[PDB]
């Protein structure tokens, strides 16, 4: 950890543009972790700074970068409902099957808040809809016990 | 009545004899405090939630509290904090003048009947509601130098052994320990109870069982078999006293009939009851009281009474244990009060003298030698009848009515010692017709200045108290020197003054004497042929006059506003601040580093750092920590270099360098309720349930928008916390459910392991203390640890965590903020330097007006009394100028001749404005009052010129310029003579670089310049007004 | 008579009789108020455009403006003409037979499942040496 | 339902109410609107 | 209730009475302990 | 009984000095008052 690299996490926090701008001009560590192991590009993917993910992406960021629970930034963008920046995530090369400790996928995570628009962006992209979390649960298992008829009709 | 007592001389002697035993008793009887009450009543509800984070205790605890505070009378505003340590702070702030026991009993009767509806372990630990106040007595370290005790240990024998009775010391209100008595401590250990097929419901449920109090009954009780002989109570089963009982405590029997205690499944010691603090006093384990001053107890006394408390408890010491006093207000309130009586005396002794240098007889320098002390005594009497204590307020504002009671005792004595110089009559005679001169002036004086005080104690909140405190104290001792000034002095000038032959003004005299009389005489000649000639060209001086006008009025808006002068106390504080989710071991670290700064680079001024780690002012996580410096006696750090402010900003540079830790050193307010110079605290709140997240957003947005105004807004921050990374743990109800594991069962293991868990009370040596069950460290410090700790089914597999659980980071609070019972996040702020507190607030509304949908906001603490004292200052103004117009009318008989005595006001103020100016010193609360005595006197002085002039256009027939030039000429004398005694007299204040310094140079500087001005101009200028008044108004 | 002393008086008394009271008597809270019996006055609140019923007004005030107004001094009792919103859990007796359940067995299930727990901290005092992790565990919390 | 505390000033009391009233006003959802039904205050106010 | 004097003075009396400082006017204060479980803290105040 | 015992002495003492300093206000006199409050000794004795 780098003095740079800690300005960057808390850029990229704060929704700071101008300032990480400048950091990645004089080359703050985009690899950069905290002591949880969130990159930059976590933390903005979880607070839903889409100028900043694509500015950390051009900038060599890991877009499969995992937390010490190997939760990925794509885990955090579709959990919290963050479309463009799932989809900026995905035509980068993210993992759409990324699998936590938990065996948890961003697909999971999406049907689980009812994030329609991100469920069908995650199966464009091919994720599995037989995916199974450590309790066999998919994403349609998530959908019936919700009660959401949108999303269950969608996991067809 | 000046005539009654001129015949009855005994009768003042009487009436003065009545005033100084009345003094005397309340010199002896009346409290002392370094500071009265200021701020307004605050009560605060405290509650702790073992192993809780911040929404958990907002949700379950601050929310109903908060909702049940309803019924309760004058409450101005309500205020919370909810943080993850487990802990909640309410704060209800009272309207000033509200009974605080009646605000307390209300606030803790509504809280009674929320009980039932908080948690189970929030009712264990209890909800305390106290009276909210930060001001220490002192502080009694207590440390060990021989490495034999923890600061768990000496918490312990502090509170055993010390605590009660310092709490029974007489004058002592309230004692904090900083600490807990012992705890016992069960850390517990997974892979043991794994081992045995155990778990932390199973310790609970038998420490339970083994350790408590159990009801029997009687032999031969009522109502009994008649012939029965015998009844005694039958005792059971009582709690357990020592950690070898808690070891044999029986878990399990196994099947071979081997037995399973407590002490094969977990570590048990006396520790304390919470390990968030880390104490060091010099590097050394350390625990201490905090100790607050009673109500109407006397400081000095109850120090005194604490320490020889102290002295009786040395010889009981355990080996290594010593006390060690960090803080204590006591001896820098001694030397207040020594250079307070310091100053009164040689303000009385340079009376003498100047009264010498022009009278030049011992009978005459005696009468104000009598008088001022009774004046004095007097006063004490009436601030006794008020219920006022001695303390840093009341005292300078004696020392600022030194110049008036001076001059009422000047004026008297002078005035009779003309009279028979210029008319021959002998003493009596010339006492009479002298008091017959002044005696009416003297009343509308008494009048006048009470219009100009009175009225300042009428001002509400804070600063209102304050300038309460110099009102009562400056009127008071004013209308007891106008009392004495026409009952007693009259009388000894009657029956003490020797008869002076008419024309003899002592030039025919050998030596100095007759020299000074010749030179003065000649001076006096000078002086009315100077006013002669300034009274030929009347035109240019009122020019010069609004030159004056206008430089006051200028150097006033350039004058720094603040409160009370910082103090050299020996003592400073130093915070520090590491990075959000920092360790206690990583502040540690920091602590030692700081600690190390101050005991070599500053080994010469330092005497102890207070190392407090885990605690801070804006919550207590484990990143933040403060080290309190003790510096050694005054006497050994001579220079402006090894002063406080000196050492201060050389530790602040040094720190500076300090790498991921912000780093700092500050000197202590003088009254810490008041705030800093032109701050503002702001509070934005939820109205509309947006949610944290919103709320944060709507604070960035706003603190963006006030960083771009740096003209106008300095330092806008939050008060705060930030969102930290958190460890979500999700129990699936449908794998519990298979496996056969209650969530009870889960909830309990994780709390009790992970959090901590009261389970109930044991007797250690007599008293009544918790026992705690806990994870040994080791177990609780990563996320992989979750999965070694095991619950058991139904069918009596033992099921791993990991087995029914899923985890991932998100961020939360660690410590939410709520106002008037919504949501909130408080804004801290200051003025840009030249712009005002007002035009800040202004702009905060006006940026606070812009932000999203549902997002309001309102203003507390020192902003909510600003607003509604700020309000007042202009109708107080007004009452102040009427009153004091309206009684100068009634005196003169005239609507136009007030206008020549109220003219004199910017005389005194342009060079107090110019001292405070040039010494670099600030519009504070005794610069202000410092105003108001300069302007009275210098008002005073006019009165008396005016009345002279006046009394011989309408008894003897002179003209304007004739009159105006006598009565000059008359008031030359009296006026340098209070003068050159006064200015003397707060000399020593403005040279003044010792302890209680800044009071003294904020009390001298503003009145020495300020006199200095009043007192030069005046005797050129008050001819020039009445002559000018005199003529446009007929 | 001391309007505040009579209230304490009357309060000390209550809470010796509190304890023996009924536990769902306890947890509705008992209030001891010192008021007139008749309305000070009535603030009505409606909707001009028609978009909330009365449950919902009522919710609103109850939720947003009464704790505020039961605050302010001189405000000794306030009555809403309404009710705050609960979760209302109307159970069906054909349903929980079907199922072989009681109102006990969803009383056991809303109190285990909507529950705010206590969790403790990762990297908590007193920690071991070379901890560098701190944060909260956060568990169960009120459902929404 | 408003009842005024034993001893208060009903005038006092109902200018404090209208204040906090007019706090809550601005965050109001669109068309809720606050009417005064019933106020024994005014004829207080009006007749003397 | 079924607490012995010593049992009730260590539990209750002594926690009571040491929370008893920095009351106004407080001349003395007393306290009894007994065998039935019960305690008495009686705190007698100056004149007026 | 111990308060009242020890309190006697100086409320005798400042009623003197009052009822002296009274005397010597109304009589306009040191010698009078002096004349007088030597007569105390022959009634406290008859009271003893
Ligand atoms: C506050 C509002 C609340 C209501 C309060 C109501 C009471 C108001 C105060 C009442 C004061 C009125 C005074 C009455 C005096 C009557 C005596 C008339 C005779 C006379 O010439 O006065 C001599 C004294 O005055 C003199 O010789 C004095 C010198 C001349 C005037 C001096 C002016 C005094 C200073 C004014 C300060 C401003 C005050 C502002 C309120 C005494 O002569 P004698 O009768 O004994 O002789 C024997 C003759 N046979
Ligand atoms: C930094 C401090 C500055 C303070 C401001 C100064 C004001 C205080 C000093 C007053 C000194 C007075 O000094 C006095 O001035 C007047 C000017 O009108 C002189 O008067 C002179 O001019 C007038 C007008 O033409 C003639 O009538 C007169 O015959 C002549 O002597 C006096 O002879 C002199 O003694
Ligand atoms: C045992 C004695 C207890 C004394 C309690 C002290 C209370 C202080 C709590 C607040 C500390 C947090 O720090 C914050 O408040 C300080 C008040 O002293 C501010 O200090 C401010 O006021 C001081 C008044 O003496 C000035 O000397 C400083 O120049 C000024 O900056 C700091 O700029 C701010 O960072
Ligand atoms: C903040 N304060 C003045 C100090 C200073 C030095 C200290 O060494 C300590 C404190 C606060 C006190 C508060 C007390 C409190 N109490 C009086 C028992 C307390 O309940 C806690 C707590 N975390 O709840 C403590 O940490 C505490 O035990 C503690 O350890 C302290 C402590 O050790
Ligand atoms: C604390 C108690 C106060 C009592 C005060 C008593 C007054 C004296 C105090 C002692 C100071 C020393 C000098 C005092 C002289 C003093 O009081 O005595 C002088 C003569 O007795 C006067 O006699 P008299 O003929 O009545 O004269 C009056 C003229 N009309
Ligand atoms: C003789 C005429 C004197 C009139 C002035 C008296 C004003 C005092 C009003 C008051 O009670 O407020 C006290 C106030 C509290 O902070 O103390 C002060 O701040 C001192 C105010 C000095 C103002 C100088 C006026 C110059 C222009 C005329
Ligand atoms: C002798 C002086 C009397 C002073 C009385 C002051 C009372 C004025 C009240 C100030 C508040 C007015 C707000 C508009
Ligand atoms: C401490 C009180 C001292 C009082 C002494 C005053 C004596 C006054 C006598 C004056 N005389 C009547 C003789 O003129
Ligand atoms: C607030 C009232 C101020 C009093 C002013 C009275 C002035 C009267 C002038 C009469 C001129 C003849
Ligand atoms: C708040 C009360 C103010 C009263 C001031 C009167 C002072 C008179 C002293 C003799
Ligand atoms: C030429 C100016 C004269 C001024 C002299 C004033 C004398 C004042 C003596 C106190
Ligand atoms: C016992 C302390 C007395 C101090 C008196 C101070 C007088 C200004
Ligand atoms: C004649 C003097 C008047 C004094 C009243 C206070
Ligand atoms: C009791 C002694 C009184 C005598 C006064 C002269
Ligand atoms: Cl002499
Ligand atoms: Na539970």
């Amino acid at each position: 950890g780098s003095d740079l690299g800690k300005k960057l996490l808390e850029a990229a926090r704060a929704g700071r543009d101008d300032e990480v701008r400048i950091l990645m001009a004089n080359g703050a560590d985009v690899n950069a972790a905290d002591v949880v192991g969130w990159t930059p590009l976590h933390l903005a993917a979880y607070w839903g700074h889409l100028e900043i993910v694509e500015v950390l992406l051009k900038n060599g960021a890991d877009v499969n970068a995992y937390d010490t629970l190997g939760s990925t930034p794509l885990h955090l963008a579709a959990h919290f409902g963050h479309l463009e920046i799932v989809e900026v995530l995905l035509k980068n090369g993210a993992d759409v099957n990324a699998k936590d400790d938990n065996g948890i996928t961003p697909l999971h995570l999406a049907a689980n808040r009812g994030h329609l628009e991100i469920v069908e962006v995650l199966l464009k992209y091919g994720a599995d809809v037989n995916a199974q979390d450590k309790f066999g649960k998919t994403a349609f298992d998530i959908s019936i016990n919700n009660g959401n008829e949108d999303l269950a009709e969608i996991l067809q | 009545m000046p005539n009654f007592f001129i015949d009855r001389p005994i009768f003042a002697w009487v009436i003065a004899i009545i005033i100084m035993l009345a003094g005397g008793l309340a010199i002896l009887k009346l409290p002392v405090a370094q500071y009265p009450t200021i701020a307004p009543p605050a009560v605060t509800i405290s509650a702790s939630y073992p192993g809780a984070d911040a929404k958990t205790v907002q949700d379950t605890v601050t929310q109903v509290i908060e909702q049940n505070m309803n019924g309760i009378d004058n409450l101005m505003y309500m205020s919370s904090n909810s943080d993850s340590t487990g802990t909640v702070q309410i704060t209800l702030t009272f309207e000033s003048g509200t009974d605080a026991d009646i605000a307390q009993v209300q606030v803790q009767n509504k809280l009674q009947l929320a009980m039932p509806l908080l948690p189970q372990e929030v009712q264990q630990q209890g909800v305390s509601v106290e009276k909210s106040s930060s001001s220490f007595l002192m502080v009694v370290g207590v440390i060990n130098t021989d490495g034999t005790m923890t600061q768990e240990d000496i918490s312990d024998y502090v509170a055993a052994n010390m605590k009660d009775a310092i709490s029974r010391t007489s004058g002592v209100g309230d004692v904090q320990l900083f600490g807990s008595q012992y705890a016992m401590r069960i850390w517990m250990n997974p892979n043991e109870l794994n081992k045995f097929q155990l778990t932390p419901v199973d310790v609970i449920t038998a420490i339970k069982a083994q350790n408590a109090q159990v009801a029997a009954g009687q032999l031969g009780g009522t109502p009994p078999v008649k012939g029965q002989q015998l009844n005694a109570s039958i005792i059971a089963q009582t709690r357990l006293t020592s950690t070898e009982e808690f070891g044999k405590i029986l878990l399990k029997v196994n099947q071979d009939g081997s037995r399973v205690l407590l002490r094969d499944v977990a570590k048990i010691e006396l520790g304390g009851e919470n390990y968030d603090i880390i104490a060091e006093f010099n590097g050394q384990p350390a625990s201490g009281l905090g100790i607050k001053l009673a109500t109407g107890a006397n400081a000095l006394d109850t120090a005194a009474a604490i320490r020889a408390e102290l002295a009786k408890m040395e010889p009981f010491f355990p080996s290594g244990l010593k006390i060690v006093y960090p803080y204590d207000t006591t001896p820098f309130v001694k030397i207040s009060i020594h250079e307070v009586v310091k100053t009164l005396v040689e303000a009385i002794i340079l009376v003498f003298l100047v009264m010498y240098l022009f009278l030049q007889n011992f009978r005459a320098t005696l009468i104000p030698t009598i008088a001022v002390p009774v004046v004095l005594l007097g006063t004490f009497a009436v601030l006794a009848a008020f219920g006022f204590s001695i303390n840093t307020l009341t005292m300078f504002g004696m020392v600022l009515a030194i110049g008036l009671l001076v001059d009422d005792a000047i004026v008297v004595v002078e005035n009779v010692e003309r009279v028979m110089a210029e008319e021959g009559l002998p003493p009596k005679e010339a006492t009479r017709k002298s008091m017959g001169q002044i005696q009416g002036a003297l009343v509308g004086i008494a009048m006048v200045l009470s219009a100009v005080f009175v009225p300042m104690a009428f001002f509400g909140g804070s600063t209102g108290a304050i300038y309460r405190q110099f009102s009562i104290t400056i009127v008071s001792a004013m209308a007891l020197s106008v009392l004495v000034a026409l009952i007693l002095t009259p009388a000894l000038c009657a029956t003490m003054l020797k008869p002076i032959a008419k024309g003899d003004h002592g030039e025919g005299k050998k030596g100095f004497f007759g020299w000074f009389n010749r030179m003065f005489e000649k001076s006096t000649h000078h002086y009315t042929d100077s006013v002669g000639g300034i009274l030929r060209s009347t035109g240019r001086y009122l020019v010069l006059y609004l030159i004056i006008v206008v430089g006051m009025a200028y150097l006033f808006v350039r004058l720094p506003s603040s409160f009370l002068p910082d103090e050299d106390q020996g003592v400073f504080m130093t915070m520090v601040q590491l990075p959000a989710g920092a360790t206690q071991e990583r502040t540690q670290k920091v602590l030692n580093e700081v600690t190390h700064y101050y005991l070599t680079k500053e080994k010469n001024n330092v005497e102890s750092v207070f190392a407090v780690n885990g605690f801070g002012f804006a919550g207590r996580p484990q990143n933040t920590g403060i080290a309190f410096v003790s510096l050694k006696d005054w006497a050994d750090r001579p220079g402006e270099e090894n002063k406080v402010e000196a050492i201060t900003m050389r530790a602040t540079r040094a720190f500076s360098q300090i790498k991921d830790a912000m780093v700092f050193a500050f000197n202590l307010p003088a009254i810490v309720e008041l705030g800093t110079a032109t701050g503002f605290d702001f509070e934005l709140i939820d109205q509309a349930g947006l949610g944290h997240e919103k709320l944060t957003q709507a604070r960035n947005q706003l603190l963006a928008e006030a960083a771009k105004h740096p003209d106008m807004l300095t330092s806008v921050r939050p008060n705060g916390l930030e969102d930290t990374p958190q460890f979500k743990i999700d129990i699936d109800q449908e794998k519990a459910q298979a496996l056969g594991v209650s969530i009870n069962d889960i909830n309990t293991t994780l709390g009790a392991a992970w959090g901590g868990s009261y389970v109930n009370d044991f007797i250690d040596r007599g008293r009544v203390k918790k026992v705690y069950v806990m994870s040994e460290a080791k177990y609780r410090m990563l996320p992989d640890d979750i999965g070694d700790w095991y619950v058991r089914a139904a069918d009596g597999q033992m099921v791993p965590f990991s087995a029914f659980s899923s985890s991932r980071w998100e961020y939360g609070s660690p410590r939410l903020e709520r106002y008037n019972g919504l949501p909130s996040m408080e804004i801290l702020g200051q003025a840009a330097p030249g712009k005002s507190t007002g035009e800040a607030m202004e702009l905060m509304e006006q940026l606070a007006s812009k932000l999203p949908t549902g997002v309001g906001y309102d203003w507390t603490g020192m902003s909510y009394q600003e607003r509604l004292s700020g309000n007042q200052a202009p109708s107080l103004y007004a009452i102040s100028l009427i009153v004091v117009f309206l009684c100068l009318a009634a005196l003169y008989e005239s609507w136009s001749i007030p206008f020549s005595v109220m003219l004199v006001v910017p005389l005194g103020v342009i060079g107090a404005l110019l001292a405070a100016t040039f010494r670099g010193l600030t519009n504070d609360v005794y610069f202000q009052v410092g105003l108001l005595t300069t302007i009275g006197l210098s008002a005073k002085n006019a009165i008396l010129i005016v009345e002279f002039a006046k009394d011989l256009m309408d008894k003897e027939g002179k003209g304007l310029i004739e009159a105006t030039l006598d009565a000059v000429r008359m008031r030359l004398r009296p006026i340098l003579m209070t003068s050159l005694a006064f200015i003397l007299g707060v000399m020593p204040l403005v040279i003044s670089t010792g302890a209680g310094s800044g009071a003294q140079n904020a009390v001298g500087t503003g009145v020495m310049g300020g006199m200095v001005t009043a007192t030069v101009l005046a005797i050129f200028f008050v001819p020039v007004f009445f002559v000018v008044v005199r003529r446009r108004f007929s």
